[PDB]
Protein backbone atom coordinates (compact mmCIF):
# COMPACT_ATOMS: atom_id res chain seq x y z
CA UNK A 1 0.00 0.00 0.00
CA UNK A 2 1.61 3.32 -1.41
CA UNK A 3 -1.22 5.81 -3.13
CA UNK A 4 -3.05 5.43 1.23
CA UNK A 5 0.58 6.58 2.04
CA UNK A 6 0.46 9.79 0.35
CA UNK A 7 -2.28 10.77 1.97
CA UNK A 8 -0.18 10.71 5.51
CA UNK A 9 2.32 12.38 3.58
CA UNK A 10 0.71 15.01 2.53
CA UNK A 11 0.28 16.25 6.33
CA UNK A 12 4.08 15.68 6.96
CA UNK A 13 4.88 18.12 3.88
CA UNK A 14 2.79 20.50 5.38
CA UNK A 15 4.67 20.38 8.81
CA UNK A 16 7.60 20.48 7.30
CA UNK A 17 7.02 23.56 5.28
CA UNK A 18 6.01 25.10 8.20
CA UNK A 19 9.26 24.90 10.04
CA UNK A 20 10.98 25.29 6.60
CA UNK A 21 10.21 29.28 6.74
CA UNK A 22 9.52 29.69 10.43
CA UNK A 23 13.22 28.21 11.74
CA UNK A 24 14.80 28.93 8.46
CA UNK A 25 16.94 25.39 7.93
CA UNK A 26 20.25 26.44 9.73
CA UNK A 27 18.66 26.38 12.39
CA UNK A 28 16.96 23.04 12.41
CA UNK A 29 20.57 21.66 11.66
CA UNK A 30 21.96 23.57 14.50
CA UNK A 31 19.16 21.97 17.30
CA UNK A 32 19.88 18.80 15.38
CA UNK A 33 23.10 18.49 16.26
CA UNK A 34 22.30 19.90 19.82
CA UNK A 35 20.05 17.12 20.38
CA UNK A 36 22.74 14.66 19.12
CA UNK A 37 25.36 16.04 21.34
CA UNK A 38 23.31 14.87 24.47
CA UNK A 39 24.03 11.16 23.06
CA UNK B 1 -14.24 -0.84 -0.12
CA UNK B 2 -15.43 3.31 0.25
CA UNK B 3 -19.01 3.98 -1.11
CA UNK B 4 -19.96 6.41 -3.28
CA UNK B 5 -23.55 6.86 -4.40
CA UNK B 6 -24.49 10.53 -7.05
CA UNK B 7 -27.79 11.99 -6.86
CA UNK B 8 -29.79 12.42 -9.22
CA UNK B 9 -29.68 9.32 -10.88
CA UNK B 10 -31.07 11.73 -14.11
CA UNK B 11 -31.77 14.78 -14.56
CA UNK B 12 -32.88 17.53 -17.55
CA UNK B 13 -32.03 21.00 -17.67
CA UNK B 14 -32.42 23.77 -20.49
CA UNK B 15 -29.78 25.42 -22.26
CA UNK B 16 -28.20 27.84 -19.58
CA UNK B 17 -29.92 26.66 -16.30
CA UNK B 18 -27.31 25.68 -13.37
CA UNK B 19 -26.77 22.00 -12.75
CA UNK B 20 -25.75 20.66 -9.63
CA UNK B 21 -24.51 17.04 -9.62
CA UNK B 22 -24.17 15.84 -5.71
CA UNK B 23 -21.54 12.87 -4.98
CA UNK B 24 -22.32 11.31 -1.34
CA UNK B 25 -19.60 9.13 0.31
CA UNK B 26 -19.82 6.62 3.08
CA UNK B 27 -16.98 8.12 5.04
CA UNK B 28 -15.06 10.96 5.02
CA UNK B 29 -13.01 10.92 1.78
CA UNK B 30 -10.83 14.45 2.59
CA UNK B 31 -10.75 15.95 -0.71
CA UNK B 32 -9.51 13.61 -3.04
CA UNK B 33 -12.63 13.69 -5.33
CA UNK B 34 -12.44 13.80 -9.19
CA UNK B 35 -14.88 14.28 -12.12
CA UNK B 36 -14.98 13.06 -15.23
CA UNK B 37 -16.99 13.82 -18.20
CA UNK B 38 -18.28 10.43 -20.31
CA UNK B 39 -19.77 11.25 -23.96
CA UNK B 40 -20.66 8.71 -26.20
CA UNK B 41 -18.55 9.35 -29.38
CA UNK B 42 -15.23 10.50 -27.85
CA UNK B 43 -12.82 9.54 -25.14
CA UNK B 44 -13.09 10.25 -21.11
CA UNK B 45 -12.48 13.12 -20.11
CA UNK B 46 -11.16 14.39 -16.94
CA UNK B 47 -12.51 17.63 -15.37
CA UNK B 48 -12.11 18.25 -12.28
CA UNK B 49 -9.23 16.87 -9.16
CA UNK B 50 -9.19 17.39 -5.57
CA UNK B 51 -12.39 18.71 -5.57
CA UNK B 52 -11.79 22.57 -6.84
CA UNK B 53 -9.10 21.74 -9.29
CA UNK B 54 -9.93 22.66 -12.88
CA UNK B 55 -7.21 21.04 -15.52
CA UNK B 56 -6.89 23.31 -18.39
CA UNK B 57 -8.98 23.15 -21.59
CA UNK B 58 -12.00 22.44 -19.26
CA UNK B 59 -14.47 25.42 -19.30
CA UNK B 60 -14.71 27.42 -16.01
CA UNK B 61 -18.80 26.71 -16.23
CA UNK B 62 -17.83 23.99 -13.87
CA UNK B 63 -16.56 24.02 -10.83
CA UNK B 64 -16.38 21.51 -7.81
CA UNK B 65 -16.89 22.21 -3.76
CA UNK B 66 -17.22 19.52 -1.05
CA UNK B 67 -15.75 17.92 1.94
CA UNK B 68 -15.72 15.02 3.95
CA UNK B 69 -18.41 12.66 2.80
CA UNK B 70 -20.40 15.43 0.19
CA UNK B 71 -19.41 16.56 -2.67
CA UNK B 72 -20.85 18.71 -5.49
CA UNK B 73 -20.02 19.47 -9.12
CA UNK B 74 -21.89 22.70 -10.70
CA UNK B 75 -22.11 23.89 -14.05
CA UNK B 76 -22.62 27.63 -14.64
CA UNK B 77 -24.32 28.11 -18.02
CA UNK B 78 -24.86 24.75 -19.53
CA UNK B 79 -24.44 24.79 -23.63
CA UNK B 80 -24.93 22.03 -25.70
CA UNK B 81 -21.46 20.15 -25.60
CA UNK B 82 -21.98 19.99 -21.75
CA UNK B 83 -24.91 17.12 -22.11
CA UNK B 84 -23.49 13.86 -21.25
CA UNK B 85 -22.45 11.90 -17.98
CA UNK B 86 -20.58 12.49 -15.07
CA UNK B 87 -18.40 10.57 -12.28
CA UNK B 88 -17.34 11.00 -9.14
CA UNK B 89 -14.30 9.03 -8.37
CA UNK B 90 -12.06 8.84 -4.61
CA UNK B 91 -8.48 8.58 -4.54
CA UNK B 92 -8.38 8.72 -0.88
CA UNK B 93 -8.11 4.87 -0.06
CA UNK B 94 -6.20 1.63 -1.79
CA UNK B 95 -9.14 0.93 -4.06
CA UNK B 96 -10.60 3.78 -6.14
CA UNK B 97 -13.97 3.69 -6.85
CA UNK B 98 -16.44 5.72 -8.80
CA UNK B 99 -19.81 6.74 -8.78
CA UNK B 100 -22.31 5.54 -10.26
CA UNK B 101 -22.91 8.51 -12.99
CA UNK B 102 -25.51 11.24 -13.02
CA UNK B 103 -26.41 11.85 -16.80
CA UNK B 104 -27.26 15.33 -17.98
CA UNK B 105 -30.05 15.03 -21.21
CA UNK B 106 -32.21 17.65 -22.57
CA UNK B 107 -35.43 19.08 -21.63
CA UNK B 108 -36.63 21.01 -24.53
CA UNK B 109 -40.48 22.02 -26.08
CA UNK B 110 -43.08 18.72 -26.94
CA UNK B 111 -41.97 17.66 -30.68
CA UNK B 112 -43.80 14.66 -32.54
CA UNK B 113 -42.54 11.91 -34.33
CA UNK B 114 -42.18 11.59 -38.03
CA UNK B 115 -43.77 7.97 -38.75
CA UNK B 116 -42.79 5.40 -41.40
CA UNK B 117 -43.44 2.13 -41.91
CA UNK B 118 -40.55 -0.09 -44.04
CA UNK B 119 -41.45 -3.41 -45.68
CA UNK B 120 -39.58 -6.60 -45.92
CA UNK B 121 -36.66 -6.90 -48.29
CA UNK B 122 -37.57 -9.64 -51.09
CA UNK B 123 -34.03 -10.85 -50.65
CA UNK B 124 -34.49 -11.53 -46.70
CA UNK B 125 -38.13 -13.27 -47.89
CA UNK B 126 -36.22 -15.52 -49.86
CA UNK B 127 -34.17 -16.32 -46.45
CA UNK B 128 -36.90 -17.42 -45.24
CA UNK B 129 -37.86 -14.90 -42.36
CA UNK B 130 -39.42 -11.16 -43.01
CA UNK B 131 -38.50 -8.32 -40.45
CA UNK B 132 -41.41 -4.93 -40.82
CA UNK B 133 -39.81 -1.75 -39.40
CA UNK B 134 -41.56 1.40 -38.11
CA UNK B 135 -39.41 4.41 -37.41
CA UNK B 136 -40.14 7.34 -35.44
CA UNK B 137 -37.91 10.40 -36.39
CA UNK B 138 -37.19 12.95 -34.36
CA UNK B 139 -39.52 13.17 -31.52
CA UNK B 140 -39.32 14.87 -27.73
CA UNK B 141 -39.58 13.45 -25.09
CA UNK B 142 -38.38 10.15 -25.28
CA UNK B 143 -41.73 8.18 -23.95
CA UNK B 144 -43.53 6.87 -26.91
CA UNK B 145 -45.91 3.47 -27.43
CA UNK B 146 -45.64 1.86 -30.75
CA UNK B 147 -48.50 -0.68 -31.26
CA UNK B 148 -48.40 -3.43 -33.87
CA UNK B 149 -51.55 -4.47 -36.09
CA UNK B 150 -51.82 -7.46 -38.07
CA UNK B 151 -55.02 -7.23 -39.63
CA UNK B 152 -56.92 -6.30 -36.79
CA UNK B 153 -55.30 -8.43 -34.78
CA UNK B 154 -53.18 -6.88 -31.87
CA UNK B 155 -49.48 -8.25 -31.65
CA UNK B 156 -47.13 -8.68 -28.78
CA UNK B 157 -43.76 -10.31 -28.09
CA UNK B 158 -42.50 -10.60 -31.54
CA UNK B 159 -41.29 -7.43 -31.74
CA UNK B 160 -38.14 -5.54 -30.29
CA UNK B 161 -37.51 -1.48 -30.03
CA UNK B 162 -34.43 -0.03 -30.40
CA UNK B 163 -33.89 4.07 -29.52
CA UNK B 164 -30.90 6.15 -30.27
CA UNK B 165 -29.33 8.71 -28.31
CA UNK B 166 -30.34 12.60 -28.10
CA UNK B 167 -29.05 14.02 -30.98
CA UNK B 168 -26.31 16.53 -30.61
CA UNK B 169 -27.94 19.73 -32.24
CA UNK B 170 -31.66 18.47 -32.70
CA UNK B 171 -31.99 17.69 -28.73
CA UNK B 172 -34.43 15.29 -29.78
CA UNK B 173 -35.52 11.07 -29.87
CA UNK B 174 -35.60 8.14 -32.75
CA UNK B 175 -36.94 5.16 -32.03
CA UNK B 176 -36.74 1.76 -34.62
CA UNK B 177 -39.53 -0.94 -33.89
CA UNK B 178 -38.29 -3.79 -35.83
CA UNK B 179 -41.29 -7.24 -36.09
CA UNK B 180 -39.71 -10.05 -37.06
CA UNK B 181 -41.74 -13.23 -38.51
CA UNK B 182 -41.57 -16.73 -40.10
CA UNK B 183 -41.74 -16.60 -43.81
CA UNK B 184 -45.07 -18.46 -43.06
CA UNK B 185 -46.72 -16.06 -40.66
CA UNK B 186 -45.98 -12.99 -42.63
CA UNK B 187 -47.36 -14.47 -45.51
CA UNK B 188 -50.27 -15.93 -43.84
CA UNK B 189 -52.14 -11.64 -43.28
CA UNK B 190 -52.52 -8.92 -45.82
CA UNK B 191 -52.81 -5.40 -43.97
CA UNK B 192 -49.86 -4.70 -41.73
CA UNK B 193 -50.17 -0.89 -39.67
CA UNK B 194 -48.16 0.50 -37.11
CA UNK B 195 -50.03 2.77 -34.27
CA UNK B 196 -47.92 5.18 -32.97
CA UNK B 197 -48.98 7.48 -29.41
CA UNK B 198 -46.93 10.12 -27.96
CA UNK B 199 -47.46 13.16 -25.92
CA UNK B 200 -46.90 15.54 -29.01
CA UNK B 201 -49.68 13.42 -31.18
CA UNK B 202 -53.39 14.64 -30.61
CA UNK B 203 -54.74 11.28 -32.09
CA UNK B 204 -52.51 8.41 -32.26
CA UNK B 205 -51.35 8.14 -36.34
CA UNK B 206 -51.34 4.80 -37.77
CA UNK B 207 -49.24 3.60 -40.96
CA UNK B 208 -49.49 0.74 -43.06
CA UNK B 209 -49.66 -1.37 -46.42
CA UNK B 210 -50.90 -4.30 -47.59
CA UNK C 1 -0.98 12.27 -26.99
CA UNK C 2 -2.67 9.25 -28.27
CA UNK C 3 -3.39 5.87 -26.40
CA UNK C 4 -4.43 3.63 -28.80
CA UNK C 5 -5.83 0.08 -27.06
CA UNK C 6 -6.25 -3.17 -28.93
CA UNK C 7 -7.30 -6.75 -28.90
CA UNK C 8 -9.66 -9.70 -29.63
CA UNK C 9 -13.46 -8.94 -29.87
CA UNK C 10 -14.40 -11.74 -28.77
CA UNK C 11 -12.94 -14.29 -26.11
CA UNK C 12 -14.53 -17.65 -24.84
CA UNK C 13 -14.97 -18.67 -21.45
CA UNK C 14 -12.18 -19.59 -19.31
CA UNK C 15 -9.56 -17.93 -21.78
CA UNK C 16 -7.28 -15.26 -21.30
CA UNK C 17 -8.14 -12.07 -22.50
CA UNK C 18 -5.05 -9.80 -23.57
CA UNK C 19 -5.25 -6.29 -24.22
CA UNK C 20 -2.39 -3.92 -25.75
CA UNK C 21 -2.07 0.01 -25.78
CA UNK C 22 -0.09 1.26 -27.76
CA UNK C 23 1.55 5.20 -26.77
CA UNK C 24 2.21 7.49 -28.92
CA UNK C 25 3.28 10.59 -27.73
CA UNK C 26 6.39 9.91 -25.08
CA UNK C 27 8.02 7.13 -23.69
CA UNK C 28 6.36 4.81 -21.14
CA UNK C 29 9.78 5.02 -18.83
CA UNK C 30 8.82 8.58 -18.54
CA UNK C 31 8.93 8.76 -15.12
CA UNK C 32 6.38 11.18 -14.27
CA UNK C 33 3.11 8.58 -15.07
CA UNK C 34 1.78 5.87 -13.44
CA UNK C 35 -0.42 3.59 -16.41
CA UNK C 36 -3.64 2.36 -15.71
CA UNK C 37 -6.43 0.30 -16.50
CA UNK C 38 -10.27 0.90 -16.13
CA UNK C 39 -13.13 -1.22 -17.40
CA UNK C 40 -16.74 -0.26 -17.77
CA UNK C 41 -19.26 -2.88 -17.56
CA UNK C 42 -22.41 -2.97 -19.65
CA UNK C 43 -24.13 -2.00 -16.44
CA UNK C 44 -21.78 1.19 -16.63
CA UNK C 45 -19.90 0.73 -13.20
CA UNK C 46 -16.13 1.97 -13.81
CA UNK C 47 -13.40 -0.38 -12.22
CA UNK C 48 -10.09 -0.17 -11.81
CA UNK C 49 -8.27 -3.05 -12.63
CA UNK C 50 -4.94 -2.07 -11.84
CA UNK C 51 -2.00 0.47 -12.39
CA UNK C 52 1.81 -0.01 -13.20
CA UNK C 53 4.80 2.47 -13.18
CA UNK C 54 7.37 2.85 -15.53
CA UNK C 55 10.15 1.30 -12.61
CA UNK C 56 8.04 -1.96 -12.52
CA UNK C 57 5.61 -1.82 -9.54
CA UNK C 58 2.17 -2.76 -10.15
CA UNK C 59 -1.05 -2.47 -7.71
CA UNK C 60 -3.85 -4.73 -8.94
CA UNK C 61 -7.66 -4.44 -7.55
CA UNK C 62 -7.91 -6.97 -5.00
CA UNK C 63 -11.08 -8.85 -6.55
CA UNK C 64 -8.57 -9.49 -9.49
CA UNK C 65 -5.05 -9.94 -7.87
CA UNK C 66 -5.45 -13.68 -8.05
CA UNK C 67 -5.48 -13.41 -11.80
CA UNK C 68 -4.48 -10.33 -13.89
CA UNK C 69 -1.03 -9.34 -15.14
CA UNK C 70 -0.09 -5.76 -16.37
CA UNK C 71 3.07 -5.10 -17.50
CA UNK C 72 4.71 -2.34 -20.33
CA UNK C 73 7.16 -3.21 -23.33
CA UNK C 74 9.40 -0.03 -23.49
CA UNK C 75 10.98 -1.23 -26.96
CA UNK C 76 7.51 -0.64 -28.58
CA UNK C 77 6.24 2.21 -26.44
CA UNK C 78 3.20 -0.39 -24.89
CA UNK C 79 1.46 -0.94 -21.80
CA UNK C 80 -0.33 -5.01 -21.97
CA UNK C 81 -3.30 -6.35 -19.59
CA UNK C 82 -3.79 -9.80 -19.24
CA UNK C 83 -6.94 -11.53 -17.70
CA UNK C 84 -7.26 -15.14 -16.96
CA UNK C 85 -10.08 -17.21 -16.08
CA UNK C 86 -12.74 -15.04 -17.73
CA UNK C 87 -16.26 -14.94 -17.38
CA UNK C 88 -19.12 -13.15 -19.11
CA UNK C 89 -19.14 -10.67 -16.35
CA UNK C 90 -15.96 -9.68 -17.90
CA UNK C 91 -17.29 -8.17 -21.02
CA UNK C 92 -16.65 -4.45 -20.79
CA UNK C 93 -15.17 -1.23 -22.33
CA UNK C 94 -11.63 -1.49 -21.07
CA UNK C 95 -10.22 1.97 -21.44
CA UNK C 96 -6.43 2.75 -21.13
CA UNK C 97 -5.50 5.23 -19.09
CA UNK C 98 -2.61 7.86 -17.76
CA UNK C 99 -2.25 9.17 -14.03
CA UNK C 100 0.35 12.09 -12.90
CA UNK C 101 2.78 11.17 -10.48
CA UNK C 102 3.65 14.44 -8.85
CA UNK C 103 6.70 14.07 -7.19
CA UNK C 104 6.96 15.39 -3.24
CA UNK C 105 7.65 19.04 -3.87
CA UNK C 106 4.67 19.52 -6.29
CA UNK C 107 1.66 22.32 -5.41
CA UNK C 108 -0.63 19.35 -6.04
CA UNK C 109 1.09 16.39 -4.45
CA UNK C 110 -0.78 13.15 -3.16
CA UNK C 111 -3.45 14.11 -5.81
CA UNK C 112 -4.44 10.83 -7.17
CA UNK C 113 -6.49 11.35 -10.37
CA UNK C 114 -7.02 9.93 -14.40
CA UNK C 115 -6.01 12.84 -16.24
CA UNK C 116 -6.39 10.93 -19.80
CA UNK C 117 -8.14 8.59 -21.18
CA UNK C 118 -8.36 6.30 -24.51
CA UNK C 119 -11.10 5.80 -26.56
CA UNK C 120 -11.63 2.20 -25.32
CA UNK C 121 -11.79 -1.51 -26.43
CA UNK C 122 -15.05 -3.37 -25.96
CA UNK C 123 -14.78 -7.24 -25.13
CA UNK C 124 -17.39 -9.68 -25.24
CA UNK C 125 -16.94 -13.03 -23.55
CA UNK C 126 -19.22 -15.64 -25.18
CA UNK C 127 -18.86 -19.39 -26.30
CA UNK C 128 -20.64 -18.16 -29.49
CA UNK C 129 -18.69 -17.96 -32.60
CA UNK C 130 -18.07 -15.03 -34.93
CA UNK C 131 -20.90 -14.84 -37.19
CA UNK C 132 -20.87 -12.28 -40.50
CA UNK C 133 -24.35 -10.01 -40.77
CA UNK C 134 -26.75 -9.81 -43.51
CA UNK C 135 -27.33 -6.32 -44.74
CA UNK C 136 -31.09 -5.76 -46.24
CA UNK C 137 -32.51 -2.54 -47.90
CA UNK C 138 -35.13 -0.54 -46.07
CA UNK C 139 -36.40 1.24 -49.45
CA UNK C 140 -38.55 4.59 -49.59
CA UNK C 141 -42.41 4.81 -50.45
CA UNK C 142 -41.91 16.68 -47.81
CA UNK C 143 -39.20 14.35 -46.78
CA UNK C 144 -38.36 10.72 -47.39
CA UNK C 145 -36.89 8.22 -44.99
CA UNK C 146 -34.75 5.16 -46.34
CA UNK C 147 -31.77 2.57 -44.40
CA UNK C 148 -30.38 -0.41 -43.83
CA UNK C 149 -31.12 -3.40 -41.81
CA UNK C 150 -28.35 -5.63 -40.61
CA UNK C 151 -29.47 -8.43 -39.39
CA UNK C 152 -27.90 -11.49 -37.34
CA UNK C 153 -24.27 -11.01 -36.63
CA UNK C 154 -22.39 -11.82 -33.48
CA UNK C 155 -19.88 -10.09 -32.03
CA UNK C 156 -20.34 -6.22 -31.43
CA UNK C 157 -19.42 -4.18 -33.32
CA UNK C 158 -20.90 -3.22 -36.59
CA UNK C 159 -20.36 -0.02 -38.26
CA UNK C 160 -22.46 1.15 -40.58
CA UNK C 161 -21.25 4.48 -42.79
CA UNK C 162 -23.95 6.45 -46.10
CA UNK C 163 -21.64 7.65 -49.00
CA UNK C 164 -18.34 6.81 -47.69
CA UNK C 165 -18.83 9.46 -45.24
CA UNK C 166 -20.08 12.23 -47.51
CA UNK C 167 -23.98 12.14 -46.11
CA UNK C 168 -23.52 12.72 -42.22
CA UNK C 169 -26.50 15.05 -41.51
CA UNK C 170 -29.74 13.57 -40.44
CA UNK C 171 -28.27 9.83 -40.20
CA UNK C 172 -29.28 7.50 -37.00
CA UNK C 173 -27.71 4.78 -36.50
CA UNK C 174 -29.36 2.68 -34.20
CA UNK C 175 -28.00 0.57 -31.09
CA UNK C 176 -27.94 -3.00 -31.13
CA UNK C 177 -30.68 -5.63 -29.94
CA UNK C 178 -29.78 -9.30 -28.51
CA UNK C 179 -32.57 -11.56 -30.30
CA UNK C 180 -33.93 -14.52 -28.92
CA UNK C 181 -31.75 -16.18 -31.42
CA UNK C 182 -28.77 -15.04 -29.49
CA UNK C 183 -27.36 -12.64 -32.56
CA UNK C 184 -27.44 -9.66 -32.42
CA UNK C 185 -29.48 -7.08 -35.15
CA UNK C 186 -29.65 -3.17 -35.70
CA UNK C 187 -31.05 -0.48 -38.15
CA UNK C 188 -29.56 2.83 -39.72
CA UNK C 189 -31.79 5.22 -41.20
CA UNK C 190 -31.28 9.03 -42.90
CA UNK C 191 -34.25 11.49 -43.67
CA UNK C 192 -33.37 12.75 -47.59
CA UNK C 193 -35.45 15.46 -49.44
CA UNK C 194 -37.88 12.98 -51.47
CA UNK C 195 -37.19 15.38 -55.18
CA UNK C 196 -33.52 13.15 -54.76
CA UNK C 197 -34.89 9.61 -54.82
CA UNK C 198 -35.39 9.61 -58.58
CA UNK C 199 -31.00 11.02 -59.07
CA UNK C 200 -28.95 10.54 -56.40
CA UNK C 201 -27.80 6.88 -55.83
CA UNK C 202 -27.76 6.12 -52.07
CA UNK C 203 -25.68 3.32 -50.59
CA UNK C 204 -24.44 1.93 -47.60
CA UNK C 205 -21.24 0.84 -45.52
CA UNK C 206 -21.64 -1.59 -42.93
CA UNK C 207 -18.03 -2.92 -41.43
CA UNK C 208 -17.92 -6.25 -39.02
CA UNK C 209 -14.42 -6.50 -38.29
CA UNK C 210 -15.18 -9.52 -35.74
CA UNK C 211 -15.96 -11.73 -38.95
CA UNK C 212 -14.05 -9.70 -41.35
CA UNK C 213 -17.22 -9.22 -43.66
CA UNK C 214 -17.15 -5.80 -45.24
CA UNK C 215 -21.08 -5.22 -47.31
CA UNK C 216 -22.12 -1.78 -49.53
CA UNK C 217 -25.25 -2.17 -50.19
CA UNK C 218 -27.25 0.88 -52.45
CA UNK C 219 -31.06 1.66 -51.29
CA UNK C 220 -32.93 2.30 -54.62
CA UNK C 221 -37.40 3.58 -53.82
CA UNK C 222 -39.40 0.81 -54.13
CA UNK C 223 -41.29 -1.39 -56.59
C1 LIG D 1 -39.19 20.32 -18.61
O1 LIG D 1 -39.67 21.73 -18.32
C2 LIG D 1 -41.00 21.84 -17.68
C3 LIG D 1 -41.22 23.26 -17.24
O2 LIG D 1 -42.14 23.28 -16.18
C4 LIG D 1 -41.15 20.92 -16.47
O3 LIG D 1 -42.50 21.01 -15.98
C5 LIG D 1 -40.83 19.50 -16.83
O4 LIG D 1 -40.89 18.69 -15.62
C6 LIG D 1 -39.49 19.35 -17.46
N1 LIG D 1 -39.40 17.95 -17.98
C7 LIG D 1 -38.71 16.93 -17.19
C8 LIG D 1 -38.62 15.50 -17.72
O5 LIG D 1 -38.21 17.23 -16.15
C1 LIG E 1 -6.34 16.35 1.89
N1 LIG E 1 -6.14 17.75 1.56
C2 LIG E 1 -4.88 18.16 2.11
C3 LIG E 1 -6.09 17.89 0.13
C4 LIG E 1 -7.19 18.58 2.11
C5 LIG E 1 -7.30 18.42 3.63
O1 LIG E 1 -6.76 19.53 4.30
P1 LIG E 1 -7.62 20.94 4.41
O2 LIG E 1 -7.75 21.58 3.04
O3 LIG E 1 -8.98 20.68 5.00
O4 LIG E 1 -6.88 21.89 5.33
C1 LIG F 1 -5.29 22.16 -5.17
N1 LIG F 1 -3.98 22.71 -5.47
C2 LIG F 1 -3.12 21.67 -5.99
C3 LIG F 1 -4.09 23.76 -6.47
C4 LIG F 1 -3.40 23.28 -4.26
C5 LIG F 1 -3.20 22.17 -3.21
O1 LIG F 1 -2.84 22.74 -1.99
P1 LIG F 1 -3.64 22.24 -0.63
O2 LIG F 1 -5.13 22.33 -0.85
O3 LIG F 1 -3.26 20.80 -0.35
O4 LIG F 1 -3.25 23.10 0.56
Amino acid sequence: NWFNITNWLWYIKLFIMIVGGLVGLRIVFAVLSVVNRVR
Amino acid sequence: DIQMTQSPSSLSASVGDKVTITCRASQSVTKYLNWYQFKTGQAPRILIYGTYTLLSGVSPRFSGAGSGSLYTLTITNIQPEDFATYYCQQAHSTPWTFGQGTHVAANRTVAAPSVFIFPPSDEQLKSGTASVVCLLNNFYPREAKVQWKVDNALQSGNSQESVTEQDSKDSTYSLSSTLTLSKADYEKHKVYACEVTHQGLSSPVTKSFN
Amino acid sequence: VQLVESGPGLVQPWGTLSLTCRVSGDSVSNDNYYWAWIRQTPGRELQVIGTIYYSGTTYYNPSLRNRVTISLDKSVNVVSLRLGSVSAADTAQYYCVRMPSHGFWSTSFSYWYFDLWGRGHFVAVSWASTKGPSVFPLAPSGTAALGCLVKDYFPEPVTVSWNSGALTSGVHTFPAVLQSSGLYSLSSVVTVPSSSLGTQTYICNVDHKPSNTKVDKKVEPKS
